[PDB]
Formats: structure tokens, sequence, C-alpha cells
């Protein structure tokens, strides 16, 4: 009688909380594979990362240029390898595109007169490699000044 | 059975609590999945934007294709820079950046 | 069964789209078939049709009769032309002799043809004059082309200058060999290489005699490659084998 | 000259010696004392009265003998012979010496004359119609082109070729550069007008010769 | 007998010697006549002088006269006898004595010889002409060898200078010149054909 | 619905065949005076 | 100047008989007249001379005793006469004219006439002698007058060209036969200029072709080169620039 | 005997005529023609005949001395004896005149001809030594042009060498 239905609600709890339980461990496994996926595209894209920094140090070191990304939205260059006497002065110049999209020197290193007789051209040849050769030389005239 | 059945309630009950403990240490590691989901978005995507357009900024810049697969502390390539393009073989053991450096934008054409 | 009958004239349309796709697929090939011909047609309209002949430097303009007005209708092969126009783009400045000889000798054939002016009237005669423009067009060509092949190429068949005054071309042939120089004068026309060319020999240097450049040029068959087969003539009979002493 | 002139000796003797006997005859009447000697003496003195007045053959009776000789043509010819004699012994004597003079004279003048002989050859004049001396400097104007041309032309050749071999390699490295993972992952990517217009218009090879005129502005 | 001409006496003396001789003859009986004359004239004067002279002139006439034919044939023969004795011994000239004047023809010289000798002398007189017209051709020789000569001593100094020319201009030598750069014209040829067929294929793919 | 959308459909790919054929022509007139001139 | 001839001595007057006593005998043939006839000369020349002695002997004897005087004059007379006539019959009958006649001597004469002909053969020979003498003097003295007078007349400036035959005889005929042609040498001078020209022109033409063909060469190495460059450009953004900017 | 003088010669027999003439004018003969006046008075007729004998000798000398004076006869024949004295050596007949004068001339006028012959040969000589040296320098000379020729044609060689070197590039640079 009434021990009857006791009996029969502690057994549908019984099977209530097998089910539930089994679902959890469902979702563990959903949640452990997911882990794995998130890992491995973790690793693949690192090491492509990798490879990409390996290239770019490659072209850093060699040409000595340094190119950086800062604040502002400019994109910095930095040169080396110019001074004679220390090889590690850093002559740079910013570069960034203004509102009408359009390239515009920010500064030089040391304050240089020489900024926009190459943004002009660059802004209309759109010849980035002769624009900082062009940028190399000027700074390489100032070094012996 | 009355007290048989109220004592097996009990353990179930139970259950229930430590199943219940599970799911929300479940749920715990559904939010750090969530985080690392995001922090792969994040890095996949400053990365390679930023590296590969980095990288093709400098050879365009230098119109210098390295060689990669060669031994190390071995400057080889290909420079685009002279009208007919020549291939970079230079020694770093040997020479110094300064030269290196000077030498590779010399084959750089400076004209507009 | 609206519904049905929408999507049958839907299905029927797109069956009409492919369709005259398809026949714009097969008249475009059609035309990329058919498009080698000599003269270029870079405008034509209802008044006036231009025509650009070798490499754009030539131009021919047609000028047609005004359409009549109502009548819209009647066959356009019918259509009066009012005036015929010739026009060099060639810049003299710059141009090098055998461009400059080859618009001259194209031009003396169209004043040949100063009778076009009244000989083409209607559309009739359009194509016809136009192929026997062509024709002389591409001879005037392969000749100029001959110019520039022995410019290039002359030394080695001992044809060491070639000047281009008026239509008198000069050859100078010398060759230490058989000890030989001399300059041949060969007066070119329009209708080369058809007709046989007036030449005259001047020896600078040698016993060469007229005869024996008359009969090497009368050797040579008039056809394409004239002046160069000449040439080739030339070295074979007086240096082929002369040249082998070593 | 009266005196008789004859011919014969022997006939005037013979005639006087018979007229001998008409003087003797005178001897009768003369004294037998006188009558030889004054007789032949009478006789005597008539022989040379009468001899003394003859003439034989142009010559005195005492001077042409009996002989019948042809005295006066004897005599001349005598003289002519004698006279021919002294002239051809002095001609003899003479003339060798003025034909000696004359030898000497005419050897002389034929020496002097053959030394005086001078001939004359004028040697044959040798043409120089064409002068190459603007033919020479011509000629060195132009080998000195040429020569610099080809010292040019061998510095440059050279050069070129090691151009084309570095090209070549560059060529030959370029498929295993671009089979690099680096360099593949950093180089991952109004009026009615019928224009009647056809494809296929392009900068061709021949517009090098054919420069069209910039509209002539 | 013959009458000898005495052409060479003649010539030695200058006269013929019968001349002198019949001269000589003509003086004696001149002069005997004449003395023989002076005797009769004294005769007959002395037998003037004495009275009656019986010898009469006619007598002693032909006494002299007969005396003068002695004396005329005693004379004639004596007076021959000494002719020939100079026509001998005196105005004789020895067969082997020759005159001054005819020294040089003691050697004889045949007509031939002299001929040959004119023949001579003719042929050597035409030799020394034919010589100097001969030395006159070889002056004239030796002048045009000398121009000839100076023509190729220029033509020679011509290409000897176009040398140097051509050395001064970095080429002193053209056919090694010639030789390298068809070698280099060759190697540069394999290297375009090399480099034509590589972009052909890199064109194709 | 699904006969408007359709509809729309049908008046939008009419739209398209029209300018096909407005195109036809062009090429129509073009090849067939490359024919007169050509002879 | 003075040398004796016999031609010379013949003038000279000689006396080959005694001059007689008498006087005037030579006169009795000048007292004659030559009109009449030798014999009538003769005739009257031996009358004269009988008178004479006639009238020589008439005072010759006068000294003898007794002398008959005017009969010896009478006779003297009377034989003059008939000794006129007996001349004058001794002229008819013509042997008074035997004294104007000649006889033949032969037998004396024969030796006298060879004489006279070797005589004459003498004199021919030797006036042939003296002619040919004559000749020879005279033939000489002209061609030595002749050689001296054309000699005279020349001596000026008589240039002589010379004919190839007189070098015929001559020593060195070989030499002078042997001679090369010297202005063909110069023309070859010439040709050896034109073909040195002609090697020229073909070493011109040379240069020209080798120049042409590196310029061509050099054309295809640009082209390949710039084609290449292309070829690697193609992969990547038209400006990484612009897109590396935009990044946030 | 000695070599008597011809003058003397003349003179002894001339004296020899006159002492036989003398002697055939004897004195008995004398008288013997001359009896008819002898027979008066002998005497005068002796002296008559020592006078005649003694004048015609006196005359007989006075013409030989006269003759010996304008004949100029002493100093011919002593130049005569001269002559044969100096000529005694030859004993052969010595030359006589031929008769014609060109053989006689021809022993007068051959010496100089001999030496003009002579004269001649010496300078036709001397002309033939010199021209022997003039041909001498024509062969040099003639010899010296064929060199020079032939230097000329080597040069023309040297320089005609390129030919094959042009051709041969030619054929390296050969047309398409």
């Amino acid at each position: 009688d009434n021990l009857l239905k006791l009996i029969a609600e502690v057994k549908g709890k019984k099977q209530e909380l097998e089910v539930l339980t089994a679902n959890i461990q469902d979702l563990k496994e959903e949640y452990s594979r997911k882990k794995e996926t998130i890992s491995t595209a973790n690793k693949a894209n690192a090491e492509r990362l990798k490879r990409l920094q390996k290239s770019a140090d490659l072209y850093k070191d060699r040409l000595g240029l340094e190119i950086r990304k800062i604040y502002g939205e400019k994109l910095q260059f930095i040169f080396t390898n110019i001074d004679p006497k220390n090889p590690e002065s850093p002559f740079m110049f910013s570069l960034h595109l203004n509102e009408a999209r359009d390239y515009e020197v920010s500064d030089s290193a040391p304050h240089l007169e020489g900024l926009a007789e190459f943004q002009e051209n660059v802004r209309k040849t759109n010849n980035f490699s002769a624009f900082l050769a062009n940028v190399r030389k000027a700074f390489t005239a100032t070094v012996y000044n | 059975g009355l007290q048989e059945a109220g004592e097996e309630d009990t353990r179930l009950k139970a259950s229930l609590l430590q199943l219940t403990r599970e799911l929300e240490e479940l749920k715990e590691i559904e939010a750090d999945l969530e985080r690392q989901e995001k922090e792969v978005d994040e890095d996949t995507t400053v990365t390679i934007p930023s590296a590969v357009y980095v990288a093709q900024l400098y050879h365009q810049v230098s119109k210098i294709e390295w060689d990669y697969e060669c031994e190390p502390g071995m400057v080889k390539g290909i420079h685009h820079g002279p009208s007919v393009a020549q291939p970079i073989h230079l020694d770093s053991t040997q020479l110094s950046r300064k030269f290196i450096s000077d030498y590779l934008w010399s084959l750089v054409d400076t004209e507009w | 069964r609206n519904l049905l009958e929408l999507e049958v004239q839907k299905e029927q349309t797109l069956a009409q789209i492919d369709f005259m796709q398809k026949q714009r697929n097969r008249t475009e090939e059609l035309l990329d078939q058919l498009s080698l011909s000599e003269w270029d047609v870079v405008e034509w309209s209802d008044d006036q049709a231009v025509f650009t002949f070798v490499y754009d430097t030539i131009q021919l303009t047609i000028t047609f009769e005004e359409s009549v007005v109502g009548f819209p209708f009647l066959d356009k092969r019918y259509r009066k032309i009012v005036d015929v126009n010739f026009q060099s783009l060639l810049d003299e400045d710059q141009a090098p002799p055998s461009s400059l000889l080859v618009h001259k000798l194209i031009f003396q054939y169209v004043e040949e043809k100063e009778s076009w002016k009244k000989t083409c009237t209607t559309q009739h005669q359009l194509p016809k004059m136009l192929e026997e423009f062509s024709l002389v067009v591409h001879h005037c060509r392969l000749l100029g082309e001959e110019i520039e092949y022995l410019k290039r190429w002359g030394p080695n068949y001992n044809l060491m200058n070639i000047d281009i005054n008026n239509n008198e071309l000069r050859l100078l042939f010398s060759s230490s060999a058989a000890f030989a120089k001399f300059e041949i004068t060969l007066f070119l026309s329009a209708y080369y290489p058809s007709v046989p060319l007036p030449s005259t020999i001047q020896n600078h240097v040698g016993n060469t005699s007229q005869d024996d450049i008359a009969t090497i040029l009368s050797k040579v068959p008039l056809e394409n490659n004239y002046l160069k087969n000449v040439v080739k003539q030339i070295y074979q009979d007086l240096f082929q084998d002369c040249h082998f002493y070593h | 000259d009266f005196r008789v002139r004859c011919t014969s000796k022997r006939a005037v003797t013979e005639m006087l010696q018979l007229c001998g006997r008409f003087v003797q005859k005178l001897g009768d009447a003369l004294p037998e004392e006188i009558r030889e000697p004054a007789l032949r003496d009478a006789q005597w003195t008539f022989e040379s009265a009468v001899q003394e007045n003859i003439s034989i053959n142009g010559q005195a009776w005492q001077e042409a003998s009996d002989n019948c000789f042809m005295d006066s043509d004897i005599k001349v010819l005598e003289d002519q012979f004698d006279e021919i004699i002294v002239d051809i012994a002095t001609k003899r004597k003479q003339y060798p010496r003025k034909i000696l003079e004359c030898v000497i004279k005419t050897i002389k003048a034929k020496q002097e004359i053959l030394k005086q002989y001078h001939p004359v050859v004028h040697p044959l004049d040798l043409k120089y119609d064409p002068d190459p001396a603007p033919h020479m400097e011509n000629l060195k104007c132009r080998g000195e082109t040429v020569a610099k041309e080809i010292s040019e032309a061998m510095k440059s050749l050279p050069a070129l070729i090691e151009q084309g071999e570095g090209f070549s390699q560059v060529l030959r490295m370029q498929p295993v550069i671009h089979l690099q993972r680096i360099h593949q992952e950093v180089f991952s990517s109004k009026t009615s007008d019928m224009v009647l217009k056809r494809k296929q218009t392009k900068d061709c090879p021949q517009r090098k010769w054919y420069p069209l005129r910039p509209k002539k502005i | 007998m013959s009458v000898d001409p005495m052409t060479y006496e003649a010539q030695f003396f200058g006269f013929t010697p019968q001349t002198c001789m019949l001269r000589i003859y003509i003086a004696f009986q001149d002069y005997l006549f004449e003395v023989m004359q002076a005797v009769e004239q004294v005769i007959l004067k002395k037998l003037d002088g004495i009275p009656d002279c019986d010898i009469s002139p006619v007598q002693i006439r032909k006494c002299t006269e007969k005396f003068l034919c002695f004396m005329k044939g005693h004379f004639d023969n004596l007076f021959s006898k000494m002719e020939q004795l100079f026509l001998q011994l005196i105005l004789r000239i020895p067969s082997n004595i020759l005159l001054p004047e005819d020294k040089c023809k003691e050697t004889p010289y045949s007509e031939e010889d002299f001929q040959h000798l004119q023949k001579e002398i003719e042929q050597l007189q035409e030799k020394y002409k034919t010589e100097l017209c001969t030395k006159q051709a070889l002056l004239a020789e030796l002048e045009e060898q000398k121009i000839v000569q100076a023509k190729l001593k220029q033509t020679l100094t011509f290409f000897d200078e176009l040398h140097n020319v051509g050395r001064d201009h970095g080429t002193s030598d053209f056919r090694e010149s010639l030789v390298s750069l068809v070698q280099n014209s060759r190697k540069l040829q394999n290297i375009r054909d090399n480099v034509e067929k590589e972009s052909k294929r890199l064109k194709i793919s | 619905q699904e006969l408007d959308r359709v509809f729309q459909k049908l008046g939008n790919l009419k739209q398209q065949a029209e300018q096909e054929r407005d195109k036809l022509q062009r090429y129509q007139t073009f090849l067939q005076l490359l024919y007169t001139l050509q002879g | 100047r003075q040398s004796w001839r016999r031609a010379s001595m013949k003038e000279t007057n000689r006396r080959k008989s005694l001059h007689p006593i008498h006087q005037g005998i030579t006169e009795l043939s000048r007292s004659i007249s030559v009109d009449l006839a030798e014999s009538k000369r003769l005739g009257c020349l031996l009358l004269s001379s009988f008178q004479f002695s006639i009238q020589k002997l008439e005072p010759f004897l006068r000294d003898t005793k007794g002398f008959s005087l005017e009969s010896f004059r009478a006779k003297a007379s009377s034989l003059s006469e008939e000794l006129k006539h007996f001349a004058d019959g001794l002229e008819t009958d013509g042997t008074l004219q035997k004294c104007f006649e000649d006889s033949n001597g032969k037998a004396s004469d024969f030796s006298l006439e060879a004489s006279v002909a070797e005589m004459k053969e003498y004199i021919t020979k030797f006036s042939l002698e003296r002619q040919t003498w004559d000749q020879l003097l005279l033939h000489y003295q002209q061609e030595a007058k002749e050689i001296l007078s054309r000699g005279s007349t020349e001596a000026k400036i008589t240039e002589v060209k010379v004919e190839p035959m007189t070098y015929l005889g001559s020593s060195q005929n070989e030499v002078l036969n042997t001679k090369p042609d010297y202005q063909k040498i110069l023309q070859n001078q010439s040709k050896v200029f034109d073909c040195m020209e002609l090697v020229m022109d073909e070493l011109q033409g040379s240069v020209k072709q080798l120049q042409a063909f590196m310029d061509e060469s050099t054309q295809c190495f640009q082209k390949v080169s710039v084609q290449l460059g292309k070829r690697s450009m193609q992969q990547l953004d038209p400006s990484p620039a612009r897109k590396l900017l935009k990044l946030q | 005997g000695t070599t008597i003088s011809r003058v003397k010669l003349l003179d002894t027999m001339v004296d020899t005529f006159l002492q036989k003439l003398v002697a055939a004018g004897s004195y008995q003969r004398f008288t013997d023609c001359y009896k008819c006046f002898y027979q008066l008075q002998p005497a005068m007729t002796q002296q008559i005949y020592d006078k005649f004998i003694a004048q015609l000798q006196t005359s007989i000398r006075e013409e030989i001395s006269d003759i010996k004076e304008e004949g100029n006869l002493e100093a011919v024949l002593n130049a005569l004896d001269k002559i044969v004295e100096e000529g005694k050596v030859r004993k052969e007949p010595a030359w006589r005149p031929s008769g014609i004068p060109e053989k006689d001339l021809h022993s007068v006028m051959a010496p100089y001809f001999l030496q003009q012959r002579d004269t001649l040969r010496r300078h036709v000589q001397k002309q033939e030594a010199e021209n022997q040296q003039l041909a001498d320098a024509v062969l040099a000379g003639r010899r010296q042009v064929e060199e020079l020729q032939l230097q000329v044609q080597a040069q023309q060689q040297a320089w005609q060498a390129l030919h094959r070197e042009q051709r041969e590039l030619v054929a390296v640079l050969r047309e398409p």
C-alpha cells in the first residue's frame, strides 16, 4: 500500500538520477573532445606563427630594417647598420595611413626635413622598395653630417 | 520495509547531490573551454594577419626571397632588385652585418 | 495550380536563358575564329566608319550619306558613301626609315587610286576596294619586315648597309673574299613584289658587272620575300663558295 | 830664119860632092905653082859657105848627124820623161807628210766628237693618279674605331655571360625555393554608335618600328 | 838595154843623175871648144904676125878639125867610161839602203790588215756609243727603282702605323680577339638556349 | 507567400532574359557586319 | 828655189861646131828671100857661095908672080851663069829636091824606137801615178775640212733619243731586256688599299652584328627576369601596408 | 879598205880622166896633126901646145869646183855617206816605191790608226767596267723591290686572315 507507493517513488528517483548522471558523463566526453580540438588548433597555429616569425626575423636580421606596429595605427620602421661607428644606432621613421586612405610619414631620427619629398612619390608610384632605398640613402647622408 | 525504503531514499538523494556536483564541475569546465576557444581565435587572428603581412611587406620592400632550408650562417636567396634577377650567395660567418645589409640594399633599385 | 504554373513558366524562362547563352557562346566563338583579317574596324556608325591598318598607324575613315528620314528599312547594302578618307598615324619624327618607306609607298598607291572617291559610292563596292587595298597593305608591310630583317642579318649575307631615300633602295654589298664592292639601287613600287624592280649597280670595287646582277634578279621569282631571296641568291652566287677559302 | 830647111844630110853631102868639080874646073887657068892649094882652099870655102845655111830637122848641120833620128821629138820626149821623174819623186817625198797631217786632224776631230756624244734617256714617268693619303687616313680612323669597339666588346661580353649564368642559377633554384614550407606559408595567397570593336588589342612587338603620333597636341 | 828610171836616186838628190851627167858633158865640150878655139886664134894671129904666111887658114883649120875629132872620139870614150863609173859608184844608191824619209816603210803592212783595222775602229766607235746609251738607261732604271722603293716603304709604314693605332686602343691582336669573342658568343648562345628552354617551361607550367 | 516568391523570381528571370536579349543583337549585328565586310 | 833641170839648160846656148874664119856666110841665106821655092833658095845659096869663094880667092893669090885676074873674073861669071842653069836643071829633074826627103835608117833605129816605147810606157805610168797622188791628197784634205766644218756646225745641245736596237749589241743586254714593270706595282698598291678597306668594312659589319647580339641577349634576360618577378609577385596582396595598418 | 868619201872618189876619178885625156893628146901627135905650121917655128908650137894643155886642165878643174859649189854636191854626198854607213847593217834589198800611192801610204798611216784603236779600246773597256757595276746595282735594286713587295703581300695576308674567324662568328650568330 503506502509502502508500495514509497518504494515506487524511490525507484523513480533511482532511474532519474541514473539518467541525469549518464548525460553528465556524455557532456564530459564532449567536453574532452572539445578541449582536445582547441589544444591541437593552438599547436597548429603556434607552429605556423613560429615559421612566420622565423622568416620575419631572417628578413629583419639580414636587412637590418625592423618593422613594428605601435598604437595610433602607426607602422614604425627602424633602420640600423648605417652609422659605421655604431651599427646599432636606430634611424627610425613612422608611416601611417591617414583618414583619406593615404600613407604619410610621421617623424624621423633626427628631425629631418626630407619627410614629404619621398611621401608624395610613394603615394603616387606606390613603390615601397625604392621608397625605403631612398630613405636609407637619406639616413646614410644624414649620418655623415 | 518503510525504514529500508527510507534509508535507500537517503542514499539516492545523496547520489543526486554528488551527480549535481559533477554537473557544476562540468559547467566550470565549459567556462574553461570557452576561454581557451576565445584565446585560440584571438591568437590566430592576431598572428596570421600580422606575421604574414609583415613578412610580405618585408619581401616587397626588399624583393628578396630567402632559401630557408640552407645551412645556418649562410645567406642564400634571390634578389629581384636588379633588372636581371641574381642569386644571393653570401656567408655571414665571414661578413659583417653592416656589409651584408649595405650590399643587399645596394642591389635594390632606388629609382622612383 | 497557380504555383505549379508559375514554376513551369520559371523553368521555361531558365531554359530560354540557357539556350540564348549557348547561342551567345557559339556566336563569340565564330567571331574569335574570324577575327584574323588584315584590317581592324575600330568604329562604325550610321554615318561614319573607321578602319585602322597595320598596327594602328593608318586610319581609313569612311563617311556615308545621311540616312533618309522615315525609311530605315531599306537594305543596308544600298547605303551611299559620300567621303572616303585616308590618314597616317605614324610618328615621322621617330619613325625608322622602313616605316616611312612603307607609309610613302602605300600612300603612293592611295594617290594612284585617287579614283576611289568616285568609284566607291555605294556599300557594295566597299569590301572589294577593301580587299584591293589590303592586298597592297599586306605586301608593303611584308616589304618593311624584309627591310628590317636585312637591317638585322645583312652582314651575314655581306650586305653591310641599306639606305632608304625616296623609292630607290640602295643595297651596299662588299666582300674582300671576292674583292667586290658595289651598290645596288632598287626602284621600289606599291606593286611589290609582282612588278620587277628596275635595279642599277654602281661598282665601287671589283669587276662586278650589270649582266650578272640582271641574271640573278631574273632568276629570283616574283613572289613574297623577293628582296630577301635576291640577297640570298646574290650571296650564294658571288660569296657562298668564294668565302670558303678560309 | 831664112836658112834653107833641109831634111836629108846624105843627099846634101852627095850633091855638094857632085858640084865639087864645077869649082875644081877653075884650076886649069891657075898657075902650076898654085894649082892645087888655092883651088882646094876655094873648094873648102865653098863647102863652108854652102853648109852654114842648111838646117837639118830643125837643127844645125853639124849638130844633126847623118842618122835619121827625130831629134826634136827625141829631145822633147826625154825632157818630158826627166820632168815627170822629178815631179813624181817630189810628190813621193812630199805628199805623205800632208796626208799624215790631214789624218791626224781627222782623227783628233773624231775623238773630240766621240767624247762630246751625250745620250739622253729620261726615266719613264710613274703615275701617282690615285693618291692614297686621304685613303690611308680614313683607314686609320676606321681601324681606330673598330679597335676601340672590339676592346669594349671583349670587356662587356664576359660580364653579360656572368649575368646570364647567375640568372640561370636563379631559375634553377626558383622551384626548390618555392617548395620550401616557410616560403609557402609566407607567400600563401549619346550618338548611335555601333562600336564594332573586337578583342585582342595589345602593344605588339611591331609597335617598336611603328610609333603612333601622340595626337599632335 | 833598158833605161833606168832612177826614180829613187832622183827622189834623194832632187834631180835625175842623167841631167847632171849631160850638163857636165855639155860644159866639158864647151870648155874644150873654147880653149881649142883660143889656141886656133893664137896660131892664126901668130901666122898673121910673120910676113907672107904660107900656112893658109884653110889648112890650119883642117888640121884643127882633125885634131878636134881626135879629142872628140877619145873624150867620148873616156867620158862614157866615167859616166858608168858615176852610175855604178857615186850616183848609185845601194839597194840595201833606205832614205830617212822612208824609215816608216821598213815594216810592210798588208791592205787586208788595214781594212780589218778600219772595220775594228768603226766597230769600237759603235760600241762606245752603245755602252754610253746602256749606262744612261741603267741610271734611269736606278731612279725608277728608287721611286718604287720609296712607294713601298710608304705603304709598309702605313701598315705599321695602322697596327700601332689598333694596339693603342686595346686590341693589339685582332685574330685572338676574334677567337675569344667567338668562344664567348658560343658560350652565351648555350646560356641563352638554356634560359629560353627554362622560360618556356615556366610559361607552359 | 511561396506564390509571391516564385512570381518575384520569375520577374527577375524575365528581366535577365530581356537584358540578355538586348545584349544578343550586339554580337549578332557585329558578326554579320564582319560577314559583309569580309565578303 | 834654184835647182837645175835639163829644160833649164836647153835654153842656154851651146857651141857644137867651130866658128868659121869667114864672116857674113850666114847672111847669104838671109839675103835670099823666102818667097822663092826651097829648091830655088838652095840654088841661090849655092850660087852665092860660089861667088863668095871666087871673091875670097881673088886677092889671096895676088902676091904670086903672074895672076890672070881678069880672065878669072870672066870665067867666074860664065861658070856662075852655067851653074845657075845647072841648078835649074837639077831642080827640074827632082834630084836637087831630094834634100827635103828623109831616108829609112831602121837598122840603127829599132833600138831607139824600142827605148822610146819604154819611155812612153814609163811616162804614162807616172802620169797615172801623179794623178792618183793628187786624187788621194784632195780626197784626204776635203775629208779633213768637211769633218772640221761639220764639227764646227756641231757642238750644240743636240739631245738624241735612244732606240732599243742601240742596246742590242750592249754587253748588259740581258739586264736591260729583263727590266720588270714598275707601274703595275704602283697600281697593286692601290689595289691593296682597296682590299684593306673591304676587310675594314667586314670588320665593322662583324662588330655591329655582335653588338646587336648581346643587346638582344640582355633584352631577353630582362624580359625573363621581369616575368619571373611577376610570377613570384602574383601570390602577394597588392599592398601589405594597408592590411597591416588596418589591423587593430 | 877604209870607207872612202864620195867627194874624194869624184876628185880622184876626175883627175884620172884629165891625166888619161892629156896622155891621149900627146905632143908628138899634136905636132903630127899640125905639121904644116910646125915646119915654120916648132918652139912656139910647143909653148902653145903646153898652153892648150894647161888651159884645158885648169878649165876642167874650175868646172868641177864650180859645179860642186852651186850643186851643193859635197854636203849631199857626205849626208849620203852617213846614210849608207848607218844603214849598212841591212843586207837585203830595201823597200822601194810600189807605184800605187795607196799601199805606199798604208805603212805611213797604219801606226796612228793603231794608236786610235788602242785608245778607243781603253775607253770602251772602262765603260764596260762601269756598266758592270751599274748592272750589279740594278740587280740589287730589283731584289730589294721584290722583297718589299713580298713584305707588303705578307701584311695584306696577315690582315686578310681575319676572314675565317669572322665567318666562324657569323656561323655562331646565325639567323633564326
